[PDB]
């Protein structure tokens, strides 16, 4: 039951990826409108949503079609704010940065024994932009993205 | 706290390989007792007069007893100290020439003594015994009235007892004397003359050495936290307003040790504190009637309203009624009501606390009724004699706001089942927050799952899959038909709690009744003061919205404790529509950080349903379409920015092949910003972006190579029509 403000983006952004400005999107332009949105769907994944519904043409959903569409995986989802939650206790000093000195700190009172090498790894490969830290945006793709 | 400041590295080794010199023959300790007191020590080059930054005017020479003998003549001088506030001691040197005259560098011994001593032992806790008896060796213990060294001027008074008659007066004196001891004691040279001469100052100093020292430089360290802190009134000066039940907030005091986590309570009202005691039971999720303060019925939900808080708001208490009786309607067999009986300490209670005035008696029906007298002026109250039952009316010249007029009836109050027995009601132990030790929480998560975790080959998975056990086992909370949204160790908590207040001796069921405010995302409250439990047991209230805050921060936050605060905080909770600040860090860090695909058009989809304006119409202007064509492009920059595939490159590149897509953007919007009537709203939006955008790829820069600036850089490059060697541009700009 999305609300309405959770529908404007909804279109907002299904819109911005509809070239020939109709009111359909295509396959691809589906996989762009979500990625765009934070999310991604799989090369197949992104079929059995779309494929489901063939009435305009296989293969083009309409804006509904596509609102709609965003209950199967949304009408249960809900951890984007736990995973901020995390966040929050990982970055031990409140500086929105989540430093190896405190994801090895967290890391073991939890109970987890890490080499000091293999911690300034995790914080590199979690590291997108390349500053040596992470932060709340790195920190949200690092752990959603699967 | 870096004690010591060389100004001037001028002079080669010959300088330094000087006040190294001067330094390493101090004591360690005899230091940290001055960087504690806050004191700073200045070397610097040729500023013998008052030439040094803080040779200035402030307090200076004020009266006259100056070096070892006084002599005062300034000018003459090279070693110095700030007296005042923090201690500031000053030196400088010139050539090679300590060690022939050391009677030269004992100065800075001296000169730095007046350091520790009136603030050492001589003074520092008082003029303890230690150094009051140990003054006494004028010429009473020891055969050595050998003191001409430092008691001459002032205490050739060798025809007086020295004890307490006399060495206040000069306490000043009395540091003359540590000093030139002190100066003594670790001057290069004579340091066996004051173990020959006054043999016990030697000891004294001596026993200084042996770890003295360290003393003060603890019971200083110590009070330098207690002194500087965070004023909350800790202990039962606090258990008064924290409005818990002594007996309880006692009890609780174990769990918060057993579990090792923070209990933090909201004011539970005083006129309820002993009701609790008493055994009523305490309100539920269930009922959402007004207590009172004032008259007989006070801190009990009064079925009728207009006997609550709300007497007089037609309205409030219009619903507040309305919300009693479905109360009861809904929840039938548990929620009721039943005659008010006040007991008998409650009476006396009321009493003192001037809530109530018991007088004048009278006879009805053949029974007793002592009047129960309140400066109400429309009800009038009295209570039984066979059972304390209490009454009331409309007085015979008043009415009741809702237009009601009634002769003496019983007061009712709401009351929920508990064993079969519909007691009264009274507030409950509405906790604010829960803090349990991130180790606690590792005791919570059944450890074939951690194995099955930790037992990874995935370096960046482990930590996944840890956070969200970590998510799951600690910081998710599900919703709850009984006790309202809570974790689950939080309702494990919620118990031990209220077992914990039972074999106390409450027999009113349960004191907390749900979860923590922190999930009142609804509606969401804001108390001034906060009674917390640390785990180690004591009391502590708070009394801003801002110390709680900076409180949980240095106790919860950034030490070891998981804590989350209420999602609503710093958004507008629907519920009662208001907005309660609560410092977050991810937000600190926005400013620097360039925003993502869907933060974007997020923020797009906003003001659309604003001005209801959105950045393109669906029209046929191909000026629109251009602006469409463009943001989309702005939603492919940023969301290149944030890509995981930056790991098969290097920290070096990531910053460049960041700082260009960063930069990409930048552009685009500077386009756009140049495009045609784009709605002021999303002008000043897109103004705004750009300012991240800026900060971030500075931040990116600073990390590496900083003497660029991102307006210069921006210049230098051209996004016409090849964008190619733009790149390769770009690279050598920053080497
Ligand atoms: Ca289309
Ligand atoms: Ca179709
Ligand atoms: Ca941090
Ligand atoms: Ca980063
Ligand atoms: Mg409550």
């Amino acid at each position: 039951q999305l609300t309405e403000e959770q529908i404007a983006e909804f279109k907002e952004a299904f819109s911005l990826f509809d070239k020939d400005g109709d009111g359909t999107i295509t396959t691809k332009e589906l996989g762009t409108v979500m990625r765009s949105l934070g999310q991604n769907p799989t090369e197949a994944e992104l079929q059995d949503m779309i494929n489901e519904v063939d009435a305009d043409g296989n293969g083009t959903i309409d804006f509904p079609e596509f609102l709609t569409m965003m209950a199967r995986k949304m009408k249960d989802t809900d951890s984007e704010e736990e995973i901020r939650e995390a966040f929050r206790v990982f970055d031990k000093d409140g500086n929105g940065y989540i430093s190896a000195a405190e994801l090895r700190h967290v890391m073991t009172n939890l109970g987890e024994k890490l080499t000091d090498e293999e911690v300034d790894q995790m914080i590199r490969e979690a590291d997108i932009d390349g500053d040596g830290q992470v932060n709340y945006e790195e920190f949200v793709q690092m752990m959603t993205a699967k | 706290n870096n004690l010591v400041k060389t100004e001037f590295t001028n002079e080669t080794l010959d300088k330094i390989q000087q006040t190294q010199d001067l330094l390493k023959k101090i004591p360690k300790d005899v230091l940290e007792i001055y960087s504690e007191l806050g004191g700073e020590i200045y070397f610097t080059d040729i500023d013998l007069v008052e030439h040094k930054e803080l040779q200035d005017l402030s307090e200076e020479e004020k009266n006259s007893m100056n070096s070892r003998g006084e002599k005062v003549p300034f000018a003459s001088r090279f070693v110095f100290e700030k007296k005042r506030e923090t201690p500031k001691l000053i030196i400088n040197i010139k050539d090679y020439a300590i060690n022939s005259e050391q009677s030269k560098e004992v100065y800075y011994e001296i000169g730095k003594g007046i350091s520790l001593d009136i603030i050492s032992k001589d003074k520092s806790l008082d003029p303890e015994f230690l150094n009051l008896i140990k003054s006494l060796s004028d010429d009473s213990d020891s055969s050595d009235l050998l003191f001409s060294q430092k008691f001459k001027e002032k205490l050739e008074l060798n025809n007086k007892s020295i004890d307490i008659n006399f060495i206040k007066e000069n306490l000043t004196e009395f540091q003359h004397a540590f000093s030139l001891a002190f100066s003594y004691y670790f001057a290069p040279d004579h340091r066996t003359v004051l173990e020959l001469y006054a043999p016990d100052m030697f000891e004294y100093m001596n026993k200084l050495e042996k770890g003295g020292f360290e003393k003060i430089s603890e019971s200083l360290k110590k009070e330098g936290v207690e002194k500087d802190r965070i004023d909350v009134l800790k202990g039962e000066k606090a258990l008064k307003a924290s409005g818990l039940v002594p007996e309880h907030a006692d009890a609780f005091k174990k769990i918060a040790r057993e579990l090792n986590t923070y209990i933090l309570f909201r004011p539970v009202n005083k006129l309820a504190t002993n009701l609790i005691k008493s055994g009523v039971a305490t309100k539920g999720l269930n009922v959402h009637g007004k207590s009172s303060d004032w008259g007989p019925v006070a801190g009990y939900i009064p079925f009728d309203q207009d006997l609550s808080k709300k007497h007089g708001q037609q309205l409030a208490v219009e619903k507040g009624n309305l919300e009693n009786k479905k109360s009861i309607t809904e929840h039938e067999g548990e929620i009721g009501k039943i005659p008010l009986k006040l007991d008998h300490l409650r009476i006396e209670e009321l009493k003192e606390n001037g809530i109530i005035l018991k007088g004048k008696k009278e006879i009805d029906n053949g029974k007793k009724y002592y009047l129960l007298e309140s400066n109400n002026q429309v009800y009038e109250f009295r209570i039984s004699d066979e059972n304390n039952e209490v009454q009331y009316k409309t007085k015979e010249g008043k009415i009741t706001v809702l237009g009601e007029k009634f002769n003496w009836r019983n007061i009712e109050v709401m009351a929920k089942n508990v064993e079969g027995v519909l007691k009264p009601l009274t507030a409950d132990y509405d906790l604010f927050a829960l803090a349990p030790s991130l180790t606690e929480i590792k005791k919570q998560i059944p450890q074939k799952e951690w194995d099955k975790v930790v037992n990874t080959p995935n370096s960046l998975e482990k930590q996944k899959g840890v956070t969200n056990l970590l998510i799951k086992y600690g910081i998710e909370r599900k919703p709850d038909s009984t006790k309202g949204t809570l974790s689950n160790w939080q309702k494990q908590m919620l118990d031990r709690l209220n077992e914990a207040v039972k074999y106390t001796g409450y027999t009113g069921g349960d004191v907390v009744n749900h979860g923590t405010e922190q999930d009142n995302e609804e509606f969401p409250e804001k108390d001034n003061e906060i009674f917390i439990i640390n785990p180690e047991g004591e009391f502590i209230l708070t009394k801003n919205w801002e110390m709680t805050g900076r409180f949980i921060e240095k106790n919860i936050t950034g030490k070891d404790y998981l804590y989350y605060f209420n999602r609503s905080y710093n958004k507008i909770a629907p519920g009662n529509k208001a907005y309660i600040e609560w410092t977050d860090p991810i937000t600190k860090a926005k400013i620097n950080t360039i925003p993502t695909s869907a933060e974007f058009i997020k923020n797009l989809s906003s003001i659309r349903r604003s001005s209801n304006v959105g950045v393109y119409k669906d029209s046929g202007d191909k000026d629109e379409f251009a602006k469409k064509e463009s943001v989309k492009k702005i939603a492919g920059y940023l969301s290149d920015y944030y890509n995981s595939a930056n790991h098969i490159f290097s920290q070096e590149k990531k910053r460049k092949i960041s700082i260009f897509r960063g930069i990409q953007a930048y552009n685009e919007i500077e386009n756009v910003l140049k495009s045609k009537q784009i709605a002021p709203e999303y002008k000043n939006y897109f103004q705004y972006l750009k300012e991240r955008i800026t900060n971030q790829v500075q931040l990116l820069l600073t990390h590496q190579k900083s003497n660029i600036e991102f307006k210069l850089l921006y210049k230098q490059l051209n996004f016409t029509e090849n964008e190619t060697d733009n790149f390769e541009v770009f690279q050598k700009i920053i080497d």
